[PDB]
């Protein structure tokens, strides 16, 4: 009665049967807004069901030499589903999130996944090689929705800062002679009530293998990685036209 | 009269569910005594890291122990006890000759970025709220103290920013500014947290424009508006050439400090203000190397 | 006016210095302050955070960064094979460096408290195996073999579902405080050293890698605290900020 | 009497500080409530277990 | 003389600062205060007092800077044109500098709050007509046409004996206040547009004029207020005081 | 035409939520507004001129000279209130001399 | 005790102030009461109306 | 500012002068005093050895 | 105008007049004019034993 | 990616061999005539 889970939101149900336990984000569950902490003065509106639900937005192919990936959140639910679409009307959008990664393989198969929640996650670029180039990281780098972008030096999380303690972050591991899929809970996390669901990200969501994908041969070489993230009291004001960023 | 799935419908808690809560700790924790125990069932020593806690493991289940009275404090890691310590933030050149900053005026973006002691501090939080002690030590470029009045302003974001050393804005009306010889001992002021946001936020992952975002303007990627606070002018006071070439160290010191979500440390070498940039090329790792995981 | 006479350190700034000063903005009230998940309070909250420790920090081709973060463990061929070692020591250069805790302590001077090192084991679910993971205090060379590391502090991993275990490396010292150990007379601060032998062996069926991976994770105990701060020496730049 | 205006205002930690002016944002960092949540980053697990148990039921 | 240790920002001389100062004239009794009629206690009781808005900020002939004040409407031949369009923006260049509210914010950084801008009809009592104010919120590009501007909020204003209707640009932000909006990176902080259509037609009998104006006036709701004071930007002379 | 602003809340031109506004008022009153020193004088004393040699000046006290500090004052009609005068002197290079 | 010859003298509102001479004018500006009244110059009206009054009966 | 006037010996290093000074480590904790054998309160105690 | 730093061991012990360290953000430093009277500081009892 | 945006369920291989799917009663009428292709699929349930 630990190992075996099941979440439901809306009108979806994730079943897992070697979940290694629920992180709850910082230790707070995802909460609607205060009327001391908001501003915001027009009535917002509260979808629920219609948008507080389980979107498995992506697939990625875990193989031997993998570096990994990341997501950046309030934006890669946007344009698929309801969300999408409360989030291009509004201005303001406030949500917590539930995020479900899951990938199995075989008894026989060995790997491990770090997979953690960095909030203000900044991308950085490697400033021309020789660190006298001012580049910045492009739209489709910094906003890559679903799909997501792979790392190009993991090492620092192509952003200057350690790996080794991306773990100071809401994080579990899918260590894969252990479970087969990592559960965090993340609240609304910005120094603001509500903000741009479009032009500002409030976390990123990493997905890097620490201990390299392995097997012998013959064994089902597609070992895939698929993200299923579920938003959690929605809100939304300030309704205007639709827009896409 | 009403439909019940609206009379539950938990949609409108504010109150956030916790699970964790504060509690004292004025010194380290103590030891009490541990014996052996040889019994099946009972595992401290194994831990499941993929669930994403660290160890519960106490030192008294690992091995017999003694009985230890820990007194020692814990006050010299508080926040306001870490960050409230002055350290340079910005430095200003006002030369005789030369290209920099002649004219005799100089306006400095208020960005505390541009020095790495500093910097790599804040860094370690996300998000950081507090009031700060700004105090600035102006003499020549040998060191040497002189006769020499300047004006220090402090220029919000929309005052008119001076344009020359004798500009109309330095009638500073309603914006503060500090008049101080470069004899008297450094101008020292207290600043509230002022800005817009609950609080300053070091990393910020989005635009701030709305627009479309094209090649020529990645360059706001990262540009959160709430953190420019305006910019510091400075200028001889005076209607000719200031007769000596000036600098002025610029130090903050934090205070009422409330810090949230700590990231990883800056590993790298820092290349850029509000810009994590790192080079390419040197990559160094985190830390020292060996020769082999099986030697010292 | 009131007679008074100043004295020395008048004038002094003193960075440290805890006093008043003259307010900018009369009547100034901040932005009221939002409700924030994970606020912080003390460092120590977040000194007893497990973060990866890079036993094997022996790569730098760059493109081998990433292996540091995890040691290599195989199907031995004998009996009692020495498999990793690294100094205990938090404030020091070396695997230390890249956790958390490594970092923060170098912005303190000194410390105190045990320190609790979990490593998981990321083979396959087939592969079997203890381990023997060693804590030798100070003033013990390095053991040239099990049966010497043995004899301090020790504890026999297994491997099975619980994939990690975790060594806590106790508190014992003649001080009450530690300052950064460094090999030159510093070494008197010393914690000692951890090694890790192979109780039995590595096993694996006709299908499994021959070869997996142990991650180590490291923190500080519940009793750890950390006086007199400075600033980090692991770090400084070079160029000058653009 | 003095303005209730520092970055620290309202918050659940007890300070006391010195001051002489107006406003509140002047007076000094002084000493301060030293309190403690490490769970909030060590344990943020929803079912808390205890370390005598095995972490995976 | 009791001992004393003078601290940094001695001696130093800040505008702002509130304190003593020796009196020049001892026992000085100031002329008795007569009672005066309006006295202000503090500015926002003069930010919500409404001012002409220069919607029509284009002419610039000298003989025409009259007719900034109002922006014309007259009888359209089609359906759903657009009449004039604006800047929610306050603090910012353009129609609101016009106003009272306009210009006391020039003088503060920040503010919050909603404002108000009630539209007064000066066309002939024969004339009818019905209007669609629309405030679209920040990310809202300028609409296009009626049909989508009013997907935002807005108002349908209906011509009769209450000559003015009045369209409350509700305070609608991601954050708590607003520093002064500015085209370049500060465009952060815009309120939005507001764009005037034709819901119907302006409708006159023979006899009157084909073409009435409209006058605009703003202020702040009770909600506002401001923080932060600096000096204004609007202006700055020239030649020195004679 | 009556003269008055209007009186429409935003509750009553929308659909609005509820908030508890705890922004503060102090820093838009007149002693906050107003007590903020600025320049409203300037008198030379050069050694070779025709502007004041002879070392002495007779500055008539009007505020009316400096625009910044001017226009502030003319929002109003009367003022009534005590002031703080600060009088910074030095050579034109902004240099300090023993006088 | 002190002269009360300060410019803010029998004014509605009260001052909290700090000083050190004799006569009051030279205490500080001082932290001050928060009233306000917008109808005076907002709704100078002889006879009120209501918002959800139409203006012109 | 409150009025004062300094006297003569403004300024002066008295070697012996006991008074106080701005301390360079704020909440630094001593490493607590443990039990020590033959503690000394006066020297006058070691006159009469 | 000087810079007195207080450097524990394991701080980056400055190596030149412009170095890096003199940032001090979060050593103790005190900046005096020579003109000033004598810098005075008190110093707690830092030691592990 | 199309098909999650309605109602669904992820099964995960365990000892628990089965997993239910619940196919709510979704339908603007009371009751279904049978669904039959020509305008009788104004009855139709849906699809899986
Ligand atoms: C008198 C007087 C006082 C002054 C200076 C007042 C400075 C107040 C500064 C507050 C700075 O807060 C900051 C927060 C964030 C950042 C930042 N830089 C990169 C993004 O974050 C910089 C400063 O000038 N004159
Ligand atoms: C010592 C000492 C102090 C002083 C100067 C005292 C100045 C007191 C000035 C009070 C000024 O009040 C004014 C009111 C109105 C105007 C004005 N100018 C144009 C019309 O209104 C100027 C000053 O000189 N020596």
């Amino acid at each position: 009665s630990d190992r075996v889970a099941q979440l439901t939101i809306g009108n979806s149900t994730i079943t897992t049967q070697e979940a290694a336990n629920i992180i709850v984000g910082y230790g707070e569950w995802p909460s609607y807004c205060s009327d001391d902490d908001a501003t915001a003065v027009d009535k917002p509106t509260r979808p629920d069901v219609s948008v507080n639900r389980f979107y498995t937005l992506d697939t990625k192919l875990w193989e031997k030499s993998s570096k990994g990936w990341y997501w950046k959140f309030p934006d890669v639910l946007t344009e698929t589903g309801v969300f999408g679409q409360n989030a291009q009307f509004h201005y303001l959008y406030r949500s917590g999130f539930c995020i479900h990664v899951q990938c199995n393989a075989s008894k026989f198969h060995q790997g491990a996944l770090l997979v953690a929640i960095l909030p203000e996650y900044v991308i950085g670029t490697v400033a021309g090689g020789t660190g006298t180039e001012d580049s910045h990281p492009p739209y489709k780098q910094t906003q890559p929705g679903a799909d997501g972008f792979e790392l190009q030096h993991p090492y620092v999380l192509d952003a200057g800062i350690p790996i080794s303690q991306l773990t100071v972050c809401p994080h579990q591991w899918i260590n894969l002679r252990t479970n087969n899929c990592a559960t965090i809970i993340v609240p609304y996390m910005n120094t603001l009530p509500f903000d741009s669901a479009l032009n500002h990200c409030n976390f990123g969501l990493l997905v890097v293998p620490i201990s390299p994908l392995d097997f012998d041969q013959g064994a089902t070489p597609v070992i895939p990685i698929t993200i299923t993230l579920a938003p959690m009291c929605s809100e939304f004001a300030g309704l205007r036209q639709a827009v896409t960023q | 009269d009403r439909v019940a799935d609206v009379i539950e419908s938990s949609i409108g808690d504010s109150v956030s569910r916790a699970l964790t809560q504060a509690l004292p700790a004025p010194t380290g924790q103590n030891t009490q005594v541990s014996s052996h125990r040889l019994d099946t069932g009972e595992v401290p020593a194994l831990q499941a890291a993929e669930i994403g806690a660290s160890s519960n493991t106490s030192d008294e289940s690992m091995i017999e122990t003694r009985c230890v009275l820990n007194s020692h404090s814990t006050a010299e890691t508080t926040l306001d006890s870490f960050f409230s310590r002055a350290g340079l933030v910005g430095e200003i050149d006002l030369p005789l000759e030369g290209t920099t900053n002649p004219n005799g005026y100089a306006n400095w973006d208020i960005d505390i970025t541009g020095y790495a002691q500093m910097r790599r501090k804040v860094e370690l939080f996300t998000y950081m709220r507090f009031d700060a002690e700004f105090t600035f030590v102006a003499c020549t470029p040998t060191g040497q103290v002189v006769p020499q009045l300047l004006q220090y302003m402090f220029v919000p974001p929309g005052a008119p920013k001076p344009e020359s050393r004798e500009s109309l804005a330095w009638q500073t009306a309603t914006n503060p500014s500090v008049f101080v010889k470069l004899t008297d001992p450094p101008a020292q002021v207290s600043v509230p947290f002022m800005s817009p946001a609950s609080a300053y936020q070091w990393f910020y992952d989005g635009y701030p424009t709305f627009g479309e975002h094209k090649q020529e303007k990645d360059l706001e990627y990262g540009a959160c508006p709430n953190n420019m606070m305006g910019t510091f002018s400075v200028r001889n006071v005076g209607s000719s050439k200031s007769k000596y070439p000036l600098v002025v160290r610029i130090y903050m010191r934090m205070k009422h400090v409330r810090a949230w979500i700590p990231r990883p440390m800056r590993n790298q070498n820092y290349l850029f203000k509000a810009n994590p940039n790192y080079a390419g090329n040197s990559i160094k790792p985190t830390g020292t190397s060996r020769t082999a995981i099986t030697t010292l | 006016g009131f007679p008074t006479e100043p004295k020395p350190g008048t004038n002094q700034f003193l960075t440290t210095d805890d006093g008043v000063s003259a307010p900018i903005l009369p009547n100034f009230h901040p932005t009221p302050c939002i409700h924030i998940p994970g606020e912080v309070r003390n460092l120590l909250e977040l000194c007893q955070v497990e973060t990866i420790l890079e036993v094997n920090n022996v790569p730098t081709n760059a493109t081998s960064l990433m292996e540091r973060l995890r040691f290599p463990v195989s199907a031995q061929a004998g009996k009692g094979e020495l498999c990793a070692v690294f100094r205990a020591d938090p404030g020091r250069d070396g695997p230390w460096q890249s956790t958390m805790l490594g970092q923060l302590c170098g912005y303190y001077t000194q410390w105190s408290g045990s320190l609790e090192v979990t490593f998981m084991f990321t083979g396959s679910f087939m592969a079997t195996g203890k381990m023997l993971i060693a804590y030798t205090p100070p003033g013990g060379p390095l053991p040239k073999d099990r049966a010497t590391a043995m004899l301090g502090t020790h504890v026999i991993w297994d491997f099975g579902l619980q994939s990690s275990v975790t060594l806590v490396i106790p508190w014992i010292s003649n001080t009450h405080y530690r300052a950064h150990a460094r090999d030159g007379v510093f070494d008197y601060y010393t914690t000692g050293l951890v090694s890790i032998w192979y109780q039995t062996n590595y096993v694996v069926p006709i299908g499994a890698p021959n070869t997996a991976y142990i991650i180590a994770l490291a923190a500080a105990q519940k009793n750890f605290t950390m006086k007199l701060c400075k600033d980090t020496s692991h770090i400084l730049q070079t160029a000058s900020i653009q | 009497h003095e303005n209730s205006n520092s970055a620290t205002e309202g918050s659940t930690i007890n300070y006391t500080t010195i001051n002489y002016y107006k406003d509140s944002y002047a007076a000094t960092a002084g000493k301060q409530s030293l309190k403690q949540d490490p769970d909030k980053f060590a344990n943020p697990v929803k079912d808390i277990f205890t370390e005598m148990a095995a972490p995976l039921k």
